[PDB]
């Protein structure tokens, strides 16, 4: 079959909804295997400074033990039959999900609905985990990458709920109480906020009923007062610089301001992002690749790795790159990046769009391989869309693409626009601002 | 760009850092007004002043390329001794090879501006010609020989006008190349600052911080010398160089330009000949001397009171032998004159250097 046959043929995803407002979504295969899990409209953009890093706290609680599975009793559950429990939390969103047999469909979708609705929270497990946290936040303080990125959202998103980390500040950590836990549970783990989505080989209609029977007690109603909605968060151009010439390589992340998840603009901008690319030392093309960022940067050894990136919030986002480099080379990487910008704005060529084209047409297919990847997207999908966008629909919005579109829309959010800089390490020769927004244009 | 652009400078430096490109535009405007005045200037003493008014009165805006030369040579002056000021209030002049420069500097554009205000050959251009070349008839045995070899003759006459449009003409172009040295060995340190520390944990870029302060200099430069140009002319001149050079007669209250009546007073304070000479040298030379009086531990005055007290006596002390310069030498301007000549070396030499050494007990080291 041609690559447009085959789009048309991938199962449309079903979705469902209970009274209680839970959505459950699945998408049916043959595979023996399969995925489910529950994600959330909770993280740090909900949360307010006294409460900042709860949800990550919650996270570290959620598999310690239920009111139905005291202590390791869930683990041993989970273990014994071979399944996979994980999690993770960003400023959007919580996940929790099971990756398991088939003909384990019912006993997953149980443990998923007793640890989001019954989880013990046990004093001394707060005390635990506390100590595991702080520890936590010392190791990812050795991650250049997890710091520089942390600031960029501080200083970029500065003064809103964004600006926060998902983990929060460690004096939240050493006073956080259950009564803090509880009630952000209480608040945010509600019916109308959840979504239980499912991929592998399972049918809708089995799904559903396992989550009719399991999650129907889930509140779905909270009332009026106490349901937690978004502000947008105001983005300013900025820059935060944290100089530490102990550190072997300097790490500089850049963005200007981003859309947004529900924004139709998302896909030109993940064209243009495409071919400016991403590379690293360990790259085989070098000096012929096609990206100009990335052959100068191989030609010319001007950084060790750089990434572009566009990091979508509901309303705002991060559009941008981030480079990794030695200290004499940084000016000249903002250099080549920036101009990379600016040509895109200004002089996109039909053959290079339609590369960056393919790129993303690989990329998304490719993304979407395996039970969890498309379990993931279900989740994630409804929580964002309110809908599961299928691929024949991804092309036609990748096909509606052309240089004249990319040339516009990278002109709307690059073009003479005020980016906010985030730097860590030997960077005494990361340019000045005014020299960076000169850049812009 | 290595000489802008990416060039890191302290992110402290004041408006006081301003005068370096003041002089460079200086210079410019000079040499351009300069030129255009060239084109219609003749060297025989029978037409130099003619041609002057020639200048003035019948060629195309004649009138303002004259003044805007005239005037700019004043705001040359005014940006010289500013700059010199700042060098010395903040101990740029550690910096040796830059100061020393700076020092060829000066006495090369007072050469330079000796010389021009000679061509249009008034009385005060054929005085000042014969006051200030005599100058060297104080070297013993020789003196006289250089003076008349410079003259080209017994007295100050034809040979002499000629030969001085020739130096005046290419002496600013030497000044050019001097200046760029001046920068070059600038460069190899970076610039000091107000502090007097190093600011090399505190750089920012050239441009676009400097390059839009040195604009604004420039505008306030230019605002100063199209006021004087456009509304006072003259305010700045002497009235005596309006008069044709008569050989035979001094006029009675003659006086140097504005910006050599300190060095003026310092030398007519002497009634000794080669006394006067080398007090008058001195007066200038002093300046490469500054390097080896410094005795405080810190570079800048800014934390030094009694440092500053005596630099501001040392201003006032200039600008009191500035007003005896255009004063008759009469009581008590006489001895008014010898006071302030004497405390100008009294506090470059004695006082200031024994006032570092004060301030360095005070503070234990
Ligand atoms: C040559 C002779 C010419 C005739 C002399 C005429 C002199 C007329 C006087 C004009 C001077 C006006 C400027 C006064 C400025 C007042 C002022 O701000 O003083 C205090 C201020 C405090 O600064 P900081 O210690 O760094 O600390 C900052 C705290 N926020 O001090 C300064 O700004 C210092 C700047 C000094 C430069 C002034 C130079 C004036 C001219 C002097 C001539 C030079 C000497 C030698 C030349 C002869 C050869
Ligand atoms: C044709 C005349 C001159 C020109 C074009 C000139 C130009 C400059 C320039 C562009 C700078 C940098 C900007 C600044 O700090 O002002 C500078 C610095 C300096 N100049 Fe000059 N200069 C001249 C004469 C002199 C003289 C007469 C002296 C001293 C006897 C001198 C001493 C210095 C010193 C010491 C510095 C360093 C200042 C600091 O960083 O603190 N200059 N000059
Ligand atoms: C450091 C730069 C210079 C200085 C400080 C300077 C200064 C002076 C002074 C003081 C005068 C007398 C003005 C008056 O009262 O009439 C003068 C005259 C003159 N200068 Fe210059 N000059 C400079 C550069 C030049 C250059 C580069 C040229 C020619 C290439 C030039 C050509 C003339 C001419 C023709 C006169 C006679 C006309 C007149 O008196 O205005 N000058 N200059
Ligand atoms: C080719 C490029 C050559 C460009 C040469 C000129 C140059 O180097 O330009 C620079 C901006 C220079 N200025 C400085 O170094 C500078 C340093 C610190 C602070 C300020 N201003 C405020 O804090 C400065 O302005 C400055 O004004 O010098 C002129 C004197 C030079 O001009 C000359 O030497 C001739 C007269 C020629
Ligand atoms: C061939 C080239 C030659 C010989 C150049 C030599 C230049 C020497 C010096 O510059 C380096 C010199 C200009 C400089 O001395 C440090 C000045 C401050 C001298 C100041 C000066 O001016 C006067 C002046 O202008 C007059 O005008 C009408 C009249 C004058 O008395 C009647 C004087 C005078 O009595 C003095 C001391
Ligand atoms: C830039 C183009 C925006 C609109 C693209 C819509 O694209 C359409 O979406 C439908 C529903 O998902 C699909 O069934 C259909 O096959 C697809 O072509
Ligand atoms: C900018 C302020 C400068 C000081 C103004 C006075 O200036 C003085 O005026 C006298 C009479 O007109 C002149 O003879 C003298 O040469 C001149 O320097
Ligand atoms: C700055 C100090 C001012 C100088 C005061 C000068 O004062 C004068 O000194 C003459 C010296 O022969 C005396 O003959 C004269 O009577 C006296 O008034």
């Amino acid at each position: 079959a041609t690559y447009a046959q085959a789009l048309q043929s991938v199962p449309e995803t079903q979705v469902s909804q209970l009274d209680n407002g839970l959505r459950v979504a699945s998408e049916q295969s043959s595979q023996p295997t399969c995925t489910v899990g529950v994600w959330i409209d909770a993280g740090s953009r909900y949360e307010s400074e006294k409460n900042n890093g709860a949800g990550y706290f919650v996270e570290h609680l959620a598999f310690k033990g239920t009111k139905n599975r005291p202590g390791n009793a869930l683990e041993k559950e989970v273990e014994s039959m071979g399944a996979h429990l994980n999690a993770y939390s960003t400023r959007e969103h919580t996940a929790y999900y099971i990756k398991a047999l088939s003909k384990d469909l019912p006993k997953a979708v149980e443990l998923l609905a007793d640890i989001v609705q019954n989880c013990s929270l046990e004093d001394s497990q707060i005390e635990k985990e506390r100590d595991v946290i702080l520890q936590e936040l010392q190791e990812n303080d050795t991650s250049m990458r997890d710091v520089v990125f942390n600031y960029l959202h501080a200083t970029a998103f500065q003064g809103t709920p964004l600006a926060q980390s998902v983990e929060g500040p460690s004096e939240n950590v050493r006073k956080l109480s259950r009564a803090d836990l509880t009630e952000y549970l209480s608040r945010h783990y509600k019916a109308p906020r959840m979504v239980l989505a499912a991929a592998g080989g399972l049918e809708h209609r089995q799904l559903l009923d396992l989550a009719q029977k399991h999650f129907s007690g889930l509140s779905g109603t909270y009332d009026e007062d106490a349901v937690p909605t978004l502000s947008p968060c105001r983005f300013t151009g900025s820059q935060i610089c944290h100089r530490e010439d102990g550190l072997p390589l300097a790490h500089v992340a850049i963005a200007v301001e981003g859309p947004g998840w529900a924004h139709p603009d998302n896909v030109a901008l993940q064209v243009a992002n495409a071919i400016i690319g991403h590379y690293d030392c360990t790259y085989g093309g070098g000096a012929h690749l096609s990206s100009p960022l990335a052959s100068i940067a191989a030609t010319n050894k001007l950084c060790q790795s750089f990434q572009t990136f566009n990091i979508c919030y509901a309303d705002t986002g991060l559009l941008g790159a981030h480079f990794v480099c030695d200290h004499m080379s940084i000016d000249d990487m903002m250099f080549v990046l920036q101009g990379q910008w600016m040509r895109l704005c200004t002089s996109a060529t039909e053959s290079e769009v339609l590369r960056g084209k393919n790129l993303l047409r690989n990329a998304l297919v490719s993304h979407l391989d395996g039970t969890t990847p498309v379990c993931e997207d279900i989740g994630r999908s409804l929580l964002t869309y309110g809908r599961r966008i299928p691929l024949a629909e991804w092309e036609s919005r990748i096909a509606e693409v052309d240089a004249r579109v990319v040339r516009e829309v990278c002109s709307k959010y690059f073009y003479d626009q005020c980016p906010a800089v985030a730097g860590f390490g030997p960077i005494e020769q990361l340019p000045d601002y005014n020299r960076i927004r000169s850049g812009m244009f | 760009n290595n000489a802008f652009i990416d060039l890191p400078a302290p992110s402290n430096i004041s408006s006081w850092w301003n005068f370096g490109s003041l002089l460079g535009i200086c210079l410019i405007l000079q040499i351009l007004t300069g030129l255009f005045l060239a084109m219609h200037y003749t060297s025989d003493t029978t037409t130099a002043f003619s041609s002057v008014t020639h200048i003035c009165r019948d060629v195309n805006y004649g009138w303002i390329i004259r003044y805007m030369h005239a005037n700019g040579a004043s705001m040359f002056f005014i940006c010289l001794y500013m700059h010199v000021g700042r060098g010395l209030y903040y101990g740029s002049y550690t910096f040796l090879e830059t100061w020393n420069i700076g020092v060829i500097l000066l006495l090369t554009v007072m050469a330079t501006a000796f010389m021009g205000y000679v061509l249009p050959w008034g009385q005060m251009s054929f005085w000042g010609a014969t006051v200030i070349t005599n100058l060297l008839s104080a070297i013993p045995y020789i003196g006289t020989n250089l003076v008349e070899w410079i003259w080209g003759g017994f007295s100050v006459d034809k040979a002499t006008l000629t030969r001085f449009f020739a130096f005046h003409f290419i002496l600013p172009f030497i000044i050019m190349a001097i200046a760029m040295v001046h920068l070059l060995f600038l460069h190899e340190t970076g610039s000091n600052n107000p502090t007097g520390i190093s600011s090399d944990v505190d750089k920012i870029p050239f441009h676009p911080y400097y390059t839009i302060k040195d604009i604004l200099g420039a505008l306030l430069l230019i605002l100063a010398l199209m006021l004087l140009v456009l509304f006072a002319p003259d305010l700045l001149g002497d009235p005596d160089n309006y008069t044709p050079a008569n050989p035979l007669n001094t006029p009675p209250h003659i006086k140097p330009e504005w910006y050599f009546l300190f060095a003026y007073a310092i030398l007519r304070s002497i009634p000794n000949k080669l006394g006067g000479v080398l007090a008058l040298a001195f007066s200038i030379l002093i300046l490469a001397l500054i390097p080896l009086l410094h005795t405080s531990k810190q570079r800048s005055m800014m934390f030094r009171p009694l440092s500053q007290c005596l630099f501001w006596a040392l201003v006032a002390d200039l600008l009191t032998l500035t007003w005896i310069g255009g004063q008759p030498v009469e009581h008590p301007y006489i001895t008014i004159g010898q006071l302030a000549s004497v405390l100008y070396f009294l506090l470059i030499l004695v006082l200031m250097p024994t006032a570092g050494t004060i301030e360095n007990k005070l503070l234990k080291w």
